[PDB]
RNA sequence: ACCCUCAGAAGGGAGGCGAAAUAGAGCAUGAAAUCAGUUGGCGAUCGAGCGACAGGGCAUACAAGGUCCCUCGACGAAUGACCGACGCGCGAGCGUCCAGUAAGACUCACGGGAAGCCGAUGUUCUGUCGUACGUUUUGAAAAACGAGCCAGGGAGUGUGUCU
RNA sequence: CGCUCUAAUUGGAUGGAAGUAGGGGUGAAAACUCCUAUGGACCGAUUAGUGACGAAAAUCCUGGCCAUAGUAGCAGCGAUA
RNA sequence: UGUCCCAACGUUGGGCCCGGUGAACUGUACAUUCCAGUGCGGAGUCUGGAGACACCCAGGGGGAAGCGAAGACCCUAUGGA
């Protein structure tokens, strides 16, 4: 009578207490947009970024408000860099082959999207068999 | 010779138009132009071996 | 051509619309926001005013140059757009007509839903001076017009 | 008609600049505040000098305008707005909680603002608003 | 096809076919510019590189993010008190002790709470900074040059020889 | 980082591929990825290659489109109809 | 002898309002400005003040160093005729 989706939706992963206190870290300082300089200026400039390279650039001077410059100090520490928000580190999924050596206590896994019902609804089951969590579950009523 | 058939030639200044070769009122030949030469295209005398 | 942009139920609606039609799309826009709301009967009876000059069509976008009128309300400037009026009273005469067809009271129901939108342009060529010609063309509109029980 | 002053300040013998300073102060505070016989504030100086510069400023316009206050009322309003910024909202708003009266409309007597009091008998070289706004061409309706 | 409407082989309505007519004739898909109607936010007393970063309002079906807030407690870097006591200074005020104490960002635990609620997204308001971009130039917001807008097109390639 | 096609190894798709629209997650970033709707037949990954491989600009090119604007013109001529 | 003092009245066609038809020039963006200042010394956009409720009609053109033409003048090019 109502939707449920399939597999360990809730389950957390264990993190030392310096990775949770990193992933806690990353989630609170976050990191500006680094969209391309004045794309909000023109629709024909996309957002996807670029080193502005104008000699008089405001923005490449490094003028306050003009936005911040993509430097390698922005990026995020060594020990969480890329993991879900949960905590949890991410395996791309095909089949149920790939669902053999992942870790569920460490990772989730993410069926790709054009893995069609049929190989989807094998590949849950199987992911819950294995106590792997499937970050984009199906719905089924129940 | 592909874009190169055509006679086509700049106005210069004076039109208030880019200086592009057009003939028949139509921009051809250079490489920006729709129907121009290709800049740089694959050649029959390079050595692929 | 446009298909309805909002939903019908059919059971208590009824539908009609114009295409194509080589009139002023400017015209359209605000005769339809001008008869929105009202019934149909309301309607034919305020169109055949406008062609008669008894009463202006407010013009409140296209109203560049356009003088005032006394009897538009809460605004200034106004026209009598007669041809498009009558295009919008054989839209209305094809609503009624369909609504009686089906059972309904059609001059008793409400102009639910009505928008002009501009579906393209009759090209056209004028001669201008200097040994150039310059583009005059016709606009072509489509209109949309739903009928609904009160 | 009724000023609901949460102060009402007493401007007979006080410089007006420092009167509007307190005043301006306050009404950013959050304060209401109503000054009263404004046209016996005072300005020190030479009269001949400061009447030339109140000239200057009732001879400058154009079709732009500079409307400048020719009653003591006006005058003191508009020393007051010259220390808010009464373009940006929390400006206007406090300028607006501000109001000058010439006499005293209140039954109750206004306070004298520490620091802003002129001593007449130590003082000869000052003048009365309402003395300015005379020279000005004002009608004394006081 | 049939029927209704209409001056009507038009168009419209209803209807029939097909998995699909949002496959009905330049008839696979159907971006942007942009137009009509409409939803959210703002709006007829107020100011202009249109934003970046902070923080408030209002708005939010699911899914693909799940956090967030307050009491208290633990930890506690740099920094770092009030009060009181004593002693100096014409005075504003300072010194010594209390004391490197109380406090101190982050993080965590107990208890309580939030689900438009936290993130996010749309818009708007406040604060701080802020006169596009590219080019020419010693010096560009420039009253120096270029572009109406969007999509697509648009510039180190080959042979031979040399290093 | 991304694009094309080739090869080897290895996968996905009518139990719905690519593309497109709106939305969620990741990466300092190029960009990667998922969800929903549309769509209705193709699509990847890794490794070694290939190159007519990346645009905001050139009074750049072609196509489409908005404001201009319901504006100018539809008067002027010894033929005022 | 209205060229002038010194302008007036009138006539026909426009102009203005209404139906129909219906372009073009031009457009980096924003834009209700004014006075000063500043700045590559000639600013609607920077700074300080002043003024400023929104929209629309008609007008004569002060400004946008207005639009229209890669200055004709001058110089330069181991340019042309
Ligand atoms: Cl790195
Ligand atoms: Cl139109
Ligand atoms: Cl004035
Ligand atoms: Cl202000
Ligand atoms: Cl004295
Ligand atoms: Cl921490
Ligand atoms: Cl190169
Ligand atoms: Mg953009
Ligand atoms: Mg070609
Ligand atoms: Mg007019
Ligand atoms: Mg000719
Ligand atoms: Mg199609
Ligand atoms: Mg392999
Ligand atoms: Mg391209
Ligand atoms: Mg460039
Ligand atoms: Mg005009
Ligand atoms: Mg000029
Ligand atoms: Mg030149
Ligand atoms: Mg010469
Ligand atoms: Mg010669
Ligand atoms: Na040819
Ligand atoms: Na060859
Ligand atoms: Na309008
Ligand atoms: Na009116
Ligand atoms: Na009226
Ligand atoms: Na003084
Ligand atoms: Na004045
Ligand atoms: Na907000
Ligand atoms: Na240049
Ligand atoms: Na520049
Ligand atoms: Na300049
Ligand atoms: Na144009
Ligand atoms: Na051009
Ligand atoms: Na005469
Ligand atoms: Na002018
Ligand atoms: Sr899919
Ligand atoms: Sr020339
Ligand atoms: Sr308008
Ligand atoms: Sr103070
Ligand atoms: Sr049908
Ligand atoms: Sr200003
Ligand atoms: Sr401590
Ligand atoms: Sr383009
Ligand atoms: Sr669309
Ligand atoms: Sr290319
Ligand atoms: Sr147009
Ligand atoms: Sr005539
Ligand atoms: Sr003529
Ligand atoms: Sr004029």
């Amino acid at each position: 009578t109502e939707l449920q989706a399939r597999g360990l939706t809730e389950k957390t992963p264990d993190l030392s207490d310096e990775d949770a206190r990193l992933l806690t870290q990353r989630h609170r300082v976050g990191k500006p947009q680094f969209n391309r300089q004045d794309h909000h200026k023109k629709k024909r400039v996309s957002t996807s970024w670029r080193k502005p390279r104008g000699q008089l650039s405001k923005q490449r001077r490094g003028i306050k408000g003009k936005g911040d410059t993509v430097e390698a100090g922005f990026r995020s520490p060594t020990a969480v860099r890329g993991k879900h928000p949960s905590g949890f580190e991410e395996v791309r999924v095909h089949n149920v082959d790939d669902l053999e050596g992942v870790d569920g206590d460490t990772e989730a896994v993410r069926i790709a999207s054009k893995v069609g019902a049929r190989k989807r609804e094998r590949i849950e089951e199987e992911a819950e068999d294995a106590g792997i969590r499937v970050l984009n579950p199906t719905y089924v009523e129940v | 010779y592909a874009g190169l058939r055509t006679p086509a030639e700049s106005f210069g200044s004076g039109r208030g138009q880019a200086h592009v070769p057009k003939l028949d009122g139509r921009a051809r030949r250079v490489p920006q132009a729709v129907k121009g030469r290709s800049a740089h295209p694959p050649k029959t005398e390079k050595d692929r071996s | 051509g446009i298909s309805y942009s909002v939903e019908a139920d059919p059971d208590t609606t009824a539908k009609a619309m114009l295409r194509e039609r080589q009139m002023s799309f400017k015209h359209s826009k605000a005769i339809a926001r001008e008869i929105k709301g009202k019934t149909a009967g309301e309607a034919v009876d305020y169109l055949e005013a406008v062609i008669e000059g008894d009463q202006p069509v407010p013009f409140k976008q296209h109203n560049s140059g356009v003088g005032h009128k006394s009897k538009v309300d809460g605004w200034d400037a106004g026209r009598y757009p007669e041809k498009a009026s009558k295009a919008f009273l054989d839209l209305l005469e094809n609503a009624v007509g369909n609504a009686d067809h089906q059972g309904f009271d059609g001059e008793a129901m409400t102009i639910k839903h009505v928008a002009a939108h501009k579906v393209g342009e009759q090209q056209g060529r004028k001669p201008r001076a200097m040994g150039r010609a310059s583009a005059w063309n016709s606009p072509q509109v489509d209109v949309e017009l739903i009928l609904e029980e009160p | 008609a009724e000023f609901d002053a949460d102060v009402i300040v007493d401007a007979r013998d006080c410089i007006m600049g420092r009167v509007a300073s307190q005043v301006a102060e306050q009404a950013l505070d959050g304060e209401t505040v109503a000054v009263v016989n404004a046209e016996r504030a005072v300005i020190t100086g030479r009269e001949e000098q400061i009447v030339e510069k109140y000239e200057k400023r009732v001879d400058i316009g154009n079709d732009n305008g500079y409307f400048y206050p020719k009653r003591p009322d006006g005058i003191f309003k508009r020393t007051i707005r010259g220390m808010l910024p009464h373009k940006k909202q929390r400006g206007r708003e406090a300028f607006e909680s501000v109001r000058v009266y010439l006499g005293n409309p209140y039954d109750e007597d206004g306070e004298v603002l520490d620091g802003t009091s002129l001593d007449r008998l130590s003082n000869i070289k000052f003048v009365t608003l309402g003395e300015i706004s005379e020279t000005l061409g004002a009608n004394k309706t006081w």
